[PDB]
């Protein structure tokens, strides 16, 4: 019994954490409702890692839904899975945040987050033990960022030895809403470096480009991105929510992969990503090849550009542990140059016996490259753009800000990629 | 006779605590209920068997044993497996979660909260005892439970029981089966504070027992059940003498007497032979002097290393089976012109050989096939040390850049401890080294 | 695509071989300090055996024998002659010789003392030669007292062995001579001789009336090159090969060198090399070793070969640089890691 | 190649075979430590929590 509290605020917060309930909820036999229907046991031995046990028999994922406005909670209520969220873990207010962090930080967040925390510590009290929660958010809004991160910096006062946990999307010019998403960014990110043990750096930009070039859509929608986040999602936890020879909570596998405490932003993948030739087998050897090309890397950071500090990898199904354990060999034998030698093995594999719905075998990546630092480059760069002339401000010092908060923020990111950048020499 | 006290510390020392005591039970002739029908003396007894068995009126045989882990999984199989029945509740310790492969949250922030129930659990066992000779300590090197939490077992039970034994069977690090970078620091770390607190220490690399499964059991990927299944033949081989009428290696004292001469050496290599695929057509039975010559063979270390390019301080042989001391001396003579076995200078060039005429037991459906005759042979050379050396390299790698030190340091732990604990790992291998090189 | 690194940045065979391998397209260098590599071209000293064969599903391959320096040091040497039963005391073609370790510091000051006494009250040739593995430092004198007294002067462990008084000379010159044979010895413990040896000659008239001059003594490349004022006269770097040694034998000797001196130096490097077979062997290992090895011979009046010493880290000769670190790759590296003749060898076959 | 002290019983025999002769911290200094890292860890929660107070 190690429980994990889910968080998901914001528009992308919601709308990829709902999608994320329906893949797992799926992949553990629960059905809308809530009520199991599986025909594995395998699908209920951690069930309780994600889900409370209510009258019944009913299963309800220990989620709590936090936004500024009810439009996009309101949807997912009325999704597929809307009726499976307890109704009082929905915390909403009616201004918005105007795609401002400062709205989500200091004042509309500010009046809310209290409420949040209320249902928080209600969930808490209830678990028999607590791994640490998990936060799904984008860093480019106002809510999701603004807000998530306070609610991450209160959560963190009042559980300081819990570990935290965030799913990031962070924000592309290719795919943005507005032209101050790197001012929320940049402000988000350093409170990420502070108070989060590992953060899931999911770049928009990445999830555009694969789902343009790789599985040939003409015309991505947010809901083709997140298509991409739900599995990968799922492929990250399916390891916490399956058993096997793992036996790792979220301390465990965050001592495996953060060597230092602010390095702990990792590159996601997934594998296989095919376009509708999608009932082909897929092998082993094309497990490992694609799961570490950089266009399964869902983080648009080029891996050969940095070195690894840590990578672990989650392979789904019935396949040879055998012929996965040549192959991971094969690729750190065939690349060795590409992993620091000062962190000897430095590559952990898992295996789970039960694959995604539809799909025979399946991996996921999660690596902890110094090549990350080329995300807050973007970023920074972006952020200078503007802030050198000062564009944009007045929407953030009308809610109390000062410009040196800003400036503080640029060198908090710029040190965060010196700092990865002596460790790739 | 006097009592041996078994102590199963983390994961790696449960599962392997798990599997030694099945093999005791078949050995000894105990059912999964604890009853013993050859046993005559009911709810009473001092046979050499009751040194690691209690009795109950009720003709059950309880093992004297205690498993400790900081998070309930694994004793939970304990609690619902065949062998459920052996063990009482006060037995099985559990925590509520574990120390994240961290040394410092093992040793410190979880050890602190949990070492006196510990003791006193021991202590209860301890009060059973007319004489108790000391403990065996099963654990990991790189598991957070394994290595931090053991370590202060040990400096606690050598100040509640100061005159009483120490031995340790430890599982050393293997990348292939392990999943935690940190395990070069836990290991260096628990050697380090447990060094002077046993007396006498049987490490088990792991690398060695996954070969061992791929190459002689025809395993492809070998799963904890093939390594401990294995390591608990080992093992008993090694405890037999405790539990058996014989006159070599009868209490815990004596292993430090016959293999350990000097005190900080006290890691002795195992090498076992043979061991046999159960799913072979047929093996062609092993001579003694056929397994005994294997005794000399790297590939059947528990620890991977050339004894040719060191200098033995001890050696015993402890056959089971079909096997006389005649067979025992031509073998060994046909050895000593055949193989390189350097003595250092101030000790004898001997072999102190036990034989048990019983077999080895294997466990029924398991992957070892059974045999007519087993040899294990506990020698104490300063090749052993590459191992150090090994885990020593990899060690400065990480600790050269501070590499997860942070998490050590936030659990209360000192950074210095580190390069204390590395400074006597460097004394330790320059031991072996002034023994060993010329 | 095989990987391997470079820890001997000294070594000229094998920083042709790293170069040869590079050349292949099929072999990539790493950095001195990863561990994730298929071959080492290890360093000399302390090279961490313990440290190989340790890597999942890497097959492991070094260059040097863990325990070959036993019969690479001089002090060494002489103990594995006398004291193993292969090789006896009575070894017929090596000299006498004794361990001496300098009053400074088992000691064979006295067993020496004996024999020469002998010599000496015998009439017979008593002439010694003291020499250590510490040496660019060698003494050739007649008199016991100037070689004990010689060793004490320095710290280090020395040897003293019977001079060779009547060496056998080329002629014209009349010079003395020693052959070099290089002997690779693969992963499964073939012995392969090179059929390539060198003479480094002495362009000085040998003198066995002072050994003082120790020009006209000692062939050593270097002593020739720099003390020796006939150097290049006779032949190219006081360097001959094979073919000339082999012609001259038959016209003046009228005889071979296979059948005169390679036979009694293929016999030597078998006795050698199977005597330690069972202390260094990696058959059974969890890595492979090969190693490439120098054999020093000394040629007597009589056409008899003597073991003068083993060189566990040999330079080759400039000429044959190119075909002998090819052979190092084709027998030695790719028989463990093939690649997508008439060998240059010669395999001394022998029971394993 | 001697065979010394010979020990024979019913469920099998030891010997000795000679092939050739030769030639704490108290329990008060442990609760100190196991108290000292814990103070450490209520230093560092406590710059953590005057930290998140500012
Ligand atoms: N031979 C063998 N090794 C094991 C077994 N279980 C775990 N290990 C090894 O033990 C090391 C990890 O230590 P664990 O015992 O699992 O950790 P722990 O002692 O429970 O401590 P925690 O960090 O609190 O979980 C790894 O190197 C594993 O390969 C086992 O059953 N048999
Ligand atoms: N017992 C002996 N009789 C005759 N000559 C001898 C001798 N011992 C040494 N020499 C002479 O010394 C030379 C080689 O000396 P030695 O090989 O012992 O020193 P070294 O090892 O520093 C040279 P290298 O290792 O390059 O062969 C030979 O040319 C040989 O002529
Ligand atoms: N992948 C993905 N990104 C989104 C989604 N919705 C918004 N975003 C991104 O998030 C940023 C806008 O933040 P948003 O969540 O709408 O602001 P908030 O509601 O105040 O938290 C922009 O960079 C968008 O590209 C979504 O459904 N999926
Ligand atoms: C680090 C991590 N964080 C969230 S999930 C996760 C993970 O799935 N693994 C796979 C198993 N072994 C690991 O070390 C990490
Ligand atoms: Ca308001
Ligand atoms: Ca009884
Ligand atoms: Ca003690
Ligand atoms: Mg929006
Ligand atoms: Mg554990
Ligand atoms: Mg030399």
């Amino acid at each position: 019994m190690r429980e994990i509290v889910h968080i998901q605020a914001g528009q992308c917060g919601n709308q990829i954490g709902a999608k994320f309930w329906e893949v797992i909820s799926d992949e553990h036999g629960i059905d809308p409702t809530g009520s199991y229907h599986g025909d594995s046991d395998l699908q209920l031995e951690r069930i309780n890692v994600y889900y409370n046990e209510a009258t019944g028999n009913k299963y309800v994922p220990r989620a709590i839904l936090v936004d500024l406005e009810p439009g996009t909670m309101d949807s997912v209520r009325s999704g597929p899975f809307g009726q499976i969220f307890r109704p009082d873990n929905f915390v909403f207010g009616q201004s918005g945040a105007g795609n401002n962090w400062a709205k989500g930080h200091y004042t509309e967040g500010a009046e809310l987050v209290d409420s949040v925390l209320d249902v928080v510590r209600k969930e808490s009290e209830s678990c028999d033990c607590l791994q640490g929660f998990q936060l799904t958010h984008s860093l480019g809004g106002g809510t999701g960022s603004g807000m998530g991160t306070l609610l991450i910096s209160k959560i963190r006062e009042e559980y300081p030895d819990r570990i935290m946990n965030t799913f990031s999307v962070m924000p592309s010019p290719k795919v943005s809403d507005t032209v101050v998403e790197p001012y929320n960014a940049t402000l988000s990110v350093h409170q990420l470096v502070e108070n989060t043990d590992e953060t899931y750096c999911i770049d928009n930009e990445a999830l555009y480009d694969i789902c343009f070039r790789t599985l040939k859509l003409t015309t991505p929608t947010y809901g083709d991105l997140n298509h991409l986040v739900s599995a990968t999602m799922s492929g990250v936890t399916t390891c916490l929510r399956f058993p096997g020879q793992l036996n790792a909570d979220l301390r465990k596998l965050a001592v495996n992969m953060v060597p230092f405490p602010r390095l702990h932003f990792f590159m996601p993948g997934f594998a296989p990503l095919t376009s509708r030739q999608q009932y082909r087998a897929l092998t082993v050897p094309e497990l490992t090849q694609q799961m570490f090309d950089s266009k399964n890397m869902m983080a648009a950071c080029d891996p050969r550009h940095g070195r690894y500090l840590t990578v672990a990898a989650i392979f789904r199904g019935r396949m040879s542990m055998k012929e996965v354990d040549e192959q991971m060999l094969n690729v750190q034998n065939k690349n060795s140059s590409y992993f620091v030698e000062w962190i000897p093995n430095n590559v952990k594999t898992a295996v789970c016996d039960i694959p995604p719905r539809g799909l025979k075998m399946s991996a996921t990546f999660i690596g902890n490259s110094t090549a990350i630092q080329e995300l807050f480059k973007r970023i920074s760069e972006q952020f200078t753009a503007m802030f050198r002339r000062k564009a944009f401000l007045h929407w953030y010092t009308g809610e109390g800000m000062d410009e040196m908060e800003f400036t503080e923020a640029e060198s908090n990111m710029n040190d965060l990629v010196s700092e990865y950048q002596q460790y790739q020499d | 006779m006097r009592e041996c006290i078994s102590i199963h510390v983390g994961q790696a020392g449960v599962q392997i605590g798990n599997a030694c005591w099945e093999l005791y039970c078949l050995e000894h002739g105990i059912q999964p209920d604890g009853q013993m029908p050859s046993d005559k003396t009911i709810g009473g007894g001092d046979d050499s068997f009751n040194t690691f068995f209690s009795e109950t009126g009720a003709g059950k045989h309880v093992p004297r044993a205690v498993f400790v882990d900081l998070e309930p999984t694994v004793i939970d199989e304990v609690r619902t497996g065949t062998y459920r029945q052996l063990f009482h509740p006060e037995q099985l310790i559990t925590g509520k979660e574990d120390a994240a492969n961290n040394y410092a949250r093992g040793h410190y922030t979880i050890g602190k909260e949990i070492i006196d129930l510990v003791l006193d659990r021991i202590r209860k066992l301890a009060d059973q005892c007319t004489g108790l000779q000391g403990f065996l300590v099963f654990h990991s090197f790189g598991g957070g439970t394994g290595s931090g939490f053991t370590s202060l077992l040990m400096e606690r039970l050598s100040v509640d029981y100061g005159k009483k034994s120490k031995l340790e069977f430890s599982i050393y690090p293997a990348p292939q089966v392990s999943t935690a970078v940190v395990e070069p620091y836990n290991s260096i770390l628990t050697t380090h504070t447990t060094l002077e607190h046993s007396d006498c220490a049987f490490m088990v690399d792991n690398e060695a027992i996954y070969d061992i499964c791929r190459r002689n059991l025809d395993i492809e990927r070998p799963t904890y059940t093939n390594l401990n299944r294995l390591i608990s033949q080992i093992v008993s081989s090694i405890t037999a003498s405790l539990r058996f009428d014989g006159a070599l290696n009868v209490d815990l004292t004596e292993f430090q007497t016959n293999l350990v001469p000097y005190p900080r050496i006290h890691f002795p290599l195992a090498t076992y032979a043979p061991v046999i695929s159960a799913e072979k057509a047929y093996h062609e039975q092993l001579s003694v002097a056929e397994i005994t010559n294997a005794c000399f063979e790297p590939a059947n270390q528990m620890v991977k290393c050339d004894p040719r390019h060191g200098k033995y301080m001890a050696c015993c042989l402890l056959y089971r089976g079909d096997v006389v001391p005649k067979d025992v001396n031509a073998a060994i003579a046909t050895i000593k012109t055949k193989r390189s076995i350097q003595f250092v200078d101030w000790c004898p060039t001997g072999f102190k050989v036990g034989i048990n005429y019983q077999p080895p037991t294997v466990v029924p459906g398991g992957d070892l096939a059974k045999v007519q005759r087993a040899v294990c042979m506990l020698s104490n050379t300063t090749a052993i040390a590459e191992a150090w050396a090994r885990l020593d390299h990899k060690f400065d790698l990480m600790y050269a850049k501070r590499a997860f030190v942070h998490w050590y340091v936030g659990e209360g732990m000192e950074e210095g401890e580190f390069s204390e604990a590395r400074e006597d790992m460097a004394a330790l291998e320059k031991d072996y080294e002034e023994v060993g090189v010329d | 695509m095989y990987t391997f690194v470079v820890r001997d940045e000294n070594s000229s065979v094998y920083a042709e071989v790293s170069r040869l391998l590079l050349a292949t397209g099929q072999w990539k260098r790493l950095r001195k300090d990863n561990p994730r590599f298929n071959l080492m071209l290890g360093e000399r000293n302390r090279l961490p055996f313990g440290r190989l064969g340790h890597e999942p599903g890497l097959v492991q391959l070094v260059n040097y024998y863990r325990g070959a320096d036993k019969l690479c040091r001089k002090a060494s040497l002489v103990k594995l002659i006398k004291t193993s039963p292969e090789l006896s005391e009575s070894c017929t073609w090596f000299p006498e010789s004794y361990v001496i370790y300098p009053t400074n510091l088992t000691d064979e000051r006295e067993v020496f003392l004996a024999a020469y006494n002998r010599r000496r009250e015998g009439r017979e040739g008593n002439v010694w030669i003291a020499k250590s593995s510490a040496g660019a430092g060698i003494l050739i004198s007649s008199e016991a007292s100037e070689l004990l007294d010689f060793i004490d002067e320095q710290g280090q462990v020395h040897v003293i062995q019977k001079y060779l008084e009547k060496p056998l000379l080329l002629e014209p010159g009349h010079r003395k001579f020693d052959i070099r044979s290089w002997v690779l010895v693969d992963h499964l413990y073939n012995i392969y001789l090179y059929r390539e040896g060198v003479l480094r000659t002495s362009s000085e008239p040998y003198n066995s009336a002072n050994f003082q001059d120790k020009t006209c003594h000692l062939t050593n490349h270097c002593i020739q090159k720099e003390y020796s004022k006939n150097y290049g006269r006779y032949e190219e770097g006081n360097e001959m090969f094979f073919e000339e040694f082999n012609q001259y034998l038959m016209d003046a000797l009228n005889t071979t060198l296979e059948n005169s001196i390679l036979l009694q130096i293929k016999h030597i490097i078998r006795s050698c090399l199977m005597c330690i077979e069972p202390a260094i062997s990696t058959k059974h290992l969890h890595y492979q070793s090969f190693q490439l090895f120098g054999f020093d011979f000394m040629v007597d009046e009589e056409l008899k070969v003597w073991l003068i010493e083993v060189n566990g880290a040999p330079a080759c000769a400039q000429k044959l640089y190119a075909e002998l670190c090819q052979g190092i790759v084709d027998v030695a590296i790719s028989s463990v890691f093939p690649l997508a003749p008439t060998s240059i060898f010669i395999k001394l076959h022998h029971h394993h | 190649m001697e065979v010394i002290e010979l020990n024979k019983c019913t469920s099998g025999q030891s010997f000795e075979v000679i092939l050739k002769p030769p030639s704490d911290p108290s329990l008060e200094e442990i609760q100190k430590k196991l108290e000292a890292a814990e103070e450490r860890r209520k230093y560092q929660e406590a710059e953590l929590l005057k930290h998140l107070a500012e």
